[PDB]
C-alpha cells in the first residue's frame, strides 16, 4: 500500500535512548508482523527484532520494539557508539503480495569530539605528465564531523572544471576521510605557478600548495 | 556454524546475464525457503526473490521474467540466473535463509515468513556499458622535502579502473601503520581512481623501499610500484 | 497465478 516510511537520520546520545519509527499502512505494518534489521557500516544486515516485539537470541533488551496502528518503533537504550548503523524496518503487504522493507535510519550517537582535518596534496608525477596529463591528489583524513569543503585554487583563482570530490566516509577510528581529484593537462599544469587545495571544516580552512618542479 | 558463501557476480553489459551461487551449511537445508535480497550502492534493501524447499519461486516486480532462481537440496546449493540485466539491478546481493521453517495451516503449505536471520557475505554485481579496464598507477611524491620535515607522505594514484573493487597494500603486507587507502571517487567519465598514501620516516628514504600492491581482481591486473622522492 | 507469495505450490506437498 506503499514503501514504509523511515525517516532518514535520526541521533541520540550515549547512554541515553532513541526511538526510530517507521509508517506505513493497514495492508502491511497495521495487519502484519513487523521486523527490525541493524546493518553497521560494510556489513550485512541482522535480524534485531522479529514478529513486532520479539528479540532474538543475542540480542540485548535494550533493544525493544513496539507497534502501534499503522507505525512500528524501535527503541535503542543505555545507546553506545558501536549501535551506529542503518536501522531497517520490514513487513508483508498482502495489498501489493510483497515483502517492503523501510528506506533506513543512519543512527547518530552524539559527544564524538570535534577533530580537524589532516590534509595532504600531491602533484602529479612525471610519468602522468609525460602522458601530456597531470592529476593533483587532496586526500583529506581524520576528522569529525563527515562535512568538509573542498577549493582548488590557480595561482589566486578559482578552478571549477575538473574537480572531482567524493563523499565523507567513516575511517576505521570513526573519524572522516575524504580525497579530491583535480584533472588537468599537462598544459594546464605547467603555465600555471601553483595550485591549491582548500579545505574548510567547521568554518576553518586549510591550505595545501604544490607547484611545478624543475628538479634541475 | 550457520554459513552462506556466496559466488559468482561481476560485471555484465546491460541485457548480459551473470549467475550467482550460495552454498548453505549449518542447517537443515531442506527446511528453510532461501531468498535473495539486493542493496544498491549507499541506498536501502530490496528483496529480490525466494525459493521454497519444494521449488516454488517467487520474484519482485522488477525482476520477474528475467531472474531464474533454482536450488538443490541434495547439494545444498542455491542459484539466481540474471538475464537482461539493467542498470539498476547494480547492486550488492545477499542470498538470506528464511528464519521461519515451512508449516502447514489452514490447509495450506506456507514457505517461510520473508524475514532473514542468516545472510550472506554479498557479492556485487555491475551492469554498465563500460568494458573492464586495468589501474594506470602513478607514484605520489612530494617535490621536495626539507630537512624541517621528519616524516614524509607516499602514495600510489590508482587511476582509470572499472568497475570496483581495487586492493592495495604496501611491502607486501609487511607496512601496515600509517597506511590509509581511500575510497575510490566515481569520475564523469564512468571509471573510478583511488589514492593510497603512508607516512613514513624521512630518514628511512634512501635505505628503505616503499612499493605499493594494487590488485584490480576484475580486470586480472596487478601492478607493483616502487615510491620515490626525486629530490 | 503466483497471486499468495506466501504459499508453496508443489503439487506433491497436497496430492502425493
Ligand atoms: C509466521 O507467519 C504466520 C502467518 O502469518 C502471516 O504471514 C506472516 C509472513 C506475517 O506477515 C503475518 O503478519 C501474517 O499474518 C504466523 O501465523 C499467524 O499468527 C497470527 C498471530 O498469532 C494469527 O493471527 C491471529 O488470528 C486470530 C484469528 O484466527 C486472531 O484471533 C488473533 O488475534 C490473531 O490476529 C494468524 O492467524 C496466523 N496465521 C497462520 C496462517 O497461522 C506465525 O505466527 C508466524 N511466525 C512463526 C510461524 O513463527
Amino acid at each position: 500500500q506503499s514503501v514504509l516510511t523511515q525517516p532518514p537520520s535520526a541521533s541520540g546520545a550515549p547512554g541515553q535512548s532513541v526511538t526510530i519509527s517507521c509508517s506505513g499502512s493497514s495492508s502491511n505494518i497495521g495487519s502484519n508482523y513487523v521486523y527490525w534489521y541493524q546493518q553497521l557500516s560494510g556489513k550485512a544486515p541482522k535480524l534485531l527484532i522479529y514478529n513486532n516485539n520479539q528479540r532474538p537470541s543475542g540480542v540485548p533488551d535494550r533493544f525493544s520494539g513496539s507497534k502501534s496502528g499503522t507505525s512500528a518503533s524501535l527503541a535503542i537504550s543505555g545507546l553506545q557508539s558501536k549501535d551506529e548503523a542503518d536501522y531497517y524496518c520490514s513487513a508483508w503487504d498482502s495489498s501489493l503480495n510483497d515483502p517492503l522493507f523501510g528506506g533506513g535510519t543512519r543512527l547518530t550517537v552524539l559527544g564524538q569530539p570535534k577533530a580537524a582535518p589532516s590534509v595532504t596534496l600531491f602533484p602529479p608525477s612525471s610519468e602522468e605528465l609525460q602522458a601530456n596529463k597531470a592529476t593533483l591528489v587532496c586526500l583529506i583524513s581524520d576528522f569529525y564531523p563527515g562535512a568538509v569543503e573542498v577549493a582548488w585554487k590557480a595561482d589566486g583563482s578559482a578552478v571549477n572544471a575538473g574537480v572531482e570530490t567524493t563523499k565523507p566516509s567513516k575511517q576505521s577510528n570513526n573519524k572522516y576521510a575524504a580525497s579530491s581529484y583535480l584533472s588537468l593537462t599537462s598544459d594546464q599544469w605547467k603555465s600555471h605557478k601553483s595550485y591549491s587545495c582548500q579545505v574548510t571544516h567547521e568554518g576553518s580552512t586549510v591550505e595545501k600548495t604544490v607547484a611545478p618542479a624543475e628538479c634541475s | 556454524e550457520v554459513q552462506l558463501v556466496e559466488s559468482g557476480g561481476g560485471l555484465a553489459k546491460p541485457g548480459g546475464s551473470l549467475r550467482l551461487s550460495c552454498a548453505a551449511s549449518g542447517f537443515t537445508f531442506s527446511r528453510y525457503a532461501i531468498h535473495w535480497v539486493r542493496q544498491a550502492p549507499g541506498k536501502g534493501l530490496e528483496w529480490v526473490s525466494v525459493i521454497s524447499s519444494g521449488g516454488s519461486t517467487y520474484y519482485a516486480d522488477s525482476v520477474e521474467g528475467r531472474f531464474t532462481i533454482s536450488r538443490d537440496n541434495s547439494k545444498n546449493t542455491l542459484s539466481l540466473q540474471m538475464n537482461s540485466l539493467r542498470t539498476e539491478d547494480t547492486a550488492v546481493y545477499y542470498c538470506a535463509k528464511d528464519a521461519t521453517p515451512y508449516y502447514y495451516s489452514g490447509g495450506y503449505w506456507y514457505v517461510g515468513n520473508y524475514s532473514f536471520d542468516y545472510w550472506g557475505q554479498g557479492v556485487l554485481v555491475t551492469v554498465s556499458s563500460a568494458s573492464t579496464k586495468g589501474p594506470s598507477v602513478f607514484p605520489l611524491a612530494p617535490s621536495s622535502r626539507s630537512t624541517s620535515e621528519s616524516t614524509a607522505a607516499l602514495g600510489c594514484l590508482v587511476k582509470d579502473y572499472f568497475p570496483e573493487p581495487v586492493t592495495v597494500s604496501w611491502n607486501s603486507g609487511s607496512l601496515t601503520s600509517g597506511v590509509h587507502t581511500f575510497p575510490a571517487v566515481l569520475q564523469s567519465s564512468g571509471l573510478y581512481s583511488l589514492s593510497s598514501v603512508v607516512t613514513v620516516p624521512s630518514s628511512s628514504l634512501g635505505t628503505q623501499t616503499y612499493v605499493c600492491n594494487v590488485n584490480h581482481k576484475p580486470s586480472n591486473t596487478k601492478v607493483d610500484k616502487r615510491v620515490e622522492i626525486k629530490t | 497465478l503466483k497471486s499468495d507469495k506466501k504459499i508453496e505450490y508443489n503439487e506433491t506437498w497436497y496430492s502425493r
